[PDB]
Formats: structure tokens, C-alpha cells, sequence
């Protein structure tokens, strides 16, 4: 029979149990990622993929949606992405011994612009495995970058400093966007997928795209299109002069990194 | 495979199948079949105290290899809302 109250008693418990699995984690390789092809749309594509986050135990492979809200509220994010970045430079050194000139790209969130270990990870990691910093490119919400600024600012001029390419997600969707950008110059700018999913169909979205590639493209800013899932909206990116495209369209997220670049 | 399906006969069955612990909530839910995570899903859901079939558009959160199956995030909506509400009232042990 089902006793609510010791339900109630025993979930305190349960959260201990998670926590101490997410912090078993930052040590060994029981986090791992998947990794998203990102397309080129225009020409000659560099081959360039998206890492993502999962936890395996046993077999059982978990979403960071599993998981990230009681991460979150231990305050485990930044080592999380700082696991993340070190896991994908080691990826980068794997691909580059093998013969392949592999590029990530990869998550941060905005505490980890003023986490010291950060910067030294990306330097200390580059040079373990001798992968060009170039070759890692990292990514922000816009929204966390315009509340973080200053440590933004100062995260952005040190990394670029190693060639690591750094750049926004979820960008655009407000009055005059490219505002932030008058105070923020990103290697790249990925659309919100708010102006994206309906391209196709409403002229408000396909207004907003051409706004912002014809911006970006004067200034050496690449573009880029996710949740890409239909060839109307290839088109569309197209047109617009979008440099790259990922999504279900294109390649799922997998273990292995086995996408043929055309 | 088309609509998943999961009918919970009662609460030591629905304490056991739910994750309280995902943002929106979510539920573990019994199928051989191969989903990757980040799948949007159709589950209509079965809770103990009624007949109720209960609507879910969820998300794939989890996979394993007890049963074979997937763990669904339920969606920020109305209707993930409710559902979330429902099985946490009753997980309260309330009317
Ligand atoms: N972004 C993106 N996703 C696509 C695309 N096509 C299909 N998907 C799938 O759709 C889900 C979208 O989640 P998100 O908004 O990236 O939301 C993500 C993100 O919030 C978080 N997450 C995933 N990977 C990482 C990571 O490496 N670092 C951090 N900090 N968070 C992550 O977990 C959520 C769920 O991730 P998944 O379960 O992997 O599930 C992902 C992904 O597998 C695409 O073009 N772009
Ligand atoms: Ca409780
Ligand atoms: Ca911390």
C-alpha cells in the first residue's frame, strides 16, 4: 500500500542520491556527448558539429533535462560546462590524430564567464592534446550575455585570444537585437528558433532574417539556422544568405561523428 | 509505434513510474521500441483513481535498455500543467 507521508519523507533522500551522482560525474567519463552535424549552406563546409550533454549509467543514457534542474540548485552548472568544454577539446585531439580537421561547437552558460578554471581549461586542454583553438567554437544565450555584460566582455577577449570562436544562441528575437552587438562582437549568431520554425510561412519571420544577415554579413559575422527540419525552410535560409544549417533536415544527434561534409 | 499508452492501476504503480525531479515534471513509460532523446512524443496516460484517458505531448528524457522504455518530460502547457497537478495531488494522498 502506498504511504504518501513517507513518500514525503524519503524525497529529500532521493535529491542526496542525484546530487552525488552529478558531482561522481565531473570526475571520470560517466557524462559523455553526442554530437549534431552543422551543415554549411553556401559552400565548401567545414566539418563542424554540435556537442550535446548526456549522462550514462549502466546503459541508461539521460538528457541534461533530467537532470539540470537539481544541478541548478546545488550550483553545479559551471562544472558541468566546464566538464563539457575539456571533454570536447579531448574530442577535438582525438579526431585530429586520426586525420580529420574536426571543429565543436559547444555550450557555455554565463557563469562560467568569470569561472577562472574555465579560460585555464581551454588553455591547458589545447595544449595537452595540441588541437588549434580555432577548432572549438563556443556558444551563449544572447539573453545571458546582455545580464552578464562586463564578465562577458572580459570572457570574449580572453578567449579570442587563443582563436576559439565565441557566439551567440538564441539571438534575435527583440526590437533592434543587433544592439547587444554594438557592445559584444561575436565570432557567429545562431537565430532564435522563435523566428525560425515559421520562415516558411510568415513574412514578419523572413523580414527579421534578411535584417539580420544583411548586418551581419558586412561586419564577418556567420549566421546560423537550428531545429531545421524541412526543405521550404532550406530554401528560405538560403535566400536569406544563412551560412549554417542543423536539424533533423540535415543529421540527427548520435554517438559518432560519421557525417559525410558536402 | 504511433500512440504510447500507459495505464497506471494504482499509486505505488504511478509513485514509482513518475520523476519528480525534471522541470514540468515527467514519467517513466514501458516500450521496446528506439526513441532518441529529444523525440516529441503522444502519450495518453491512465492515472489510478479514474478512467480518464489523460493527453501528453512529451518529450523523450531518458532511455534505458526494470523495463525497456523511455522517461517523458511533460510540456509547459495547460495540459502538462494539469497532468503534473493531477499526479501530484494524488501522490499527496489526496481526495
Ligand atoms: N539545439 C538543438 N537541438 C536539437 C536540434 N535538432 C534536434 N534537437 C534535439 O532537440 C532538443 C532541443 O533541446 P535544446 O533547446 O538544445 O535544450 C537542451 C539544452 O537545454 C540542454 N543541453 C543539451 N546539451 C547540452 C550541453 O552540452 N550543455 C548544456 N549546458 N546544456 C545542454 O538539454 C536540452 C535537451 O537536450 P537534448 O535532450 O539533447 O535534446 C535536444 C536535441 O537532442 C537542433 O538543431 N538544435
Ligand atoms: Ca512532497
Ligand atoms: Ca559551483
Amino acid at each position: 500500500i502506498y504511504d504518501p507521508a513517507a513518500a514525503d519523507r524519503a524525497e529529500e533522500e532521493r535529491i542526496e542520491r542525484w546530487v552525488e551522482q552529478l558531482r561522481e560525474a565531473l570526475v571520470g567519463d560517466g557524462f559523455l556527448l553526442h554530437y549534431q552535424p552543422v551543415l554549411n549552406l553556401q559552400g565548401e563546409p567545414l566539418e563542424l558539429y554540435q556537442a550535446f550533454l548526456r549522462l550514462e549509467r549502466n546503459g541508461e543514457m539521460m538528457s541534461p533535462n533530467a537532470f539540470m534542474a537539481i544541478a541548478e540548485e546545488h550550483d553545479l552548472v559551471t562544472e558541468i560546462d566546464r566538464w563539457v568544454v575539456a571533454r570536447a577539446i579531448r574530442q577535438l585531439g582525438e579526431r585530429q590524430r586520426a586525420g580529420h580537421k574536426t571543429h565543436l561547437l559547444v555550450r557555455i552558460g554565463p557563469n562560467s564567464f568569470s569561472d577562472p578554471q574555465m579560460i585555464d581549461t581551454i588553455r591547458e586542454q589545447l595544449a595537452v592534446y595540441g588541437v588549434p583553438g580555432e577548432r572549438l567554437w563556443l556558444q551563449t544565450p544572447e539573453s545571458k550575455v546582455f545580464t552578464h555584460l562586463r564578465n562577458a566582455q572580459q570572457f570574449l577577449a580572453a578567449v579570442s585570444a587563443m582563436d576559439c570562436k565565441v557566439g551567440l544562441e538564441q539571438f534575435g528575437s527583440g526590437l533592434d537585437s543587433f544592439q547587444l552587438l554594438a557592445h559584444f562582437h561575436p565570432a557567429f549568431l545562431k537565430l532564435d528558433r522563435g523566428i525560425t520554425g515559421d520562415i516558411a510561412s510568415a513574412r514578419d519571420s523572413q523580414e527579421k532574417i534578411r535584417e539580420i544577415t544583411s548586418r551581419a554579413q558586412p561586419a564577418g559575422i556567420l549566421t546560423m539556422a537550428e531545429f531545421v527540419a524541412d526543405a521550404q525552410s532550406m530554401s528560405s535560409f538560403f535566400s536569406a544568405g544563412v551560412d549554417y544549417v542543423q536539424g533533423d533536415f540535415v543529421a540527427p544527434t548520435g554517438p559518432l561523428m560519421n557525417y559525410e561534409f558536402g | 509505434q504511433g500512440i504510447l499508452s500507459l495505464a497506471l492501476k494504482d499509486k505505488p504503480a504511478l509513485y514509482s513510474a513518475y520523476m519528480p525531479f525534471v522541470k514540468g515534471g515527467g514519467i517513466f513509460v514501458p516500450t521496446p521500441k528506439r526513441y532518441m532523446l529529444g523525440d516529441e512524443v503522444f502519450l495518453l496516460l491512465t492515472l489510478p483513481d479514474s478512467s480518464e484517458r489523460l493527453p501528453v505531448a512529451g518529450k523523450v528524457i531518458w532511455t534505458t535498455p526494470r523495463a525497456a522504455g523511455i522517461g517523458v518530460q511533460f510540456p509547459d502547457g495547460p495540459e502538462g500543467e494539469a497532468v503534473r497537478n493531477k499526479i501530484e495531488t494524488l501522490l499527496a494522498g489526496l481526495t
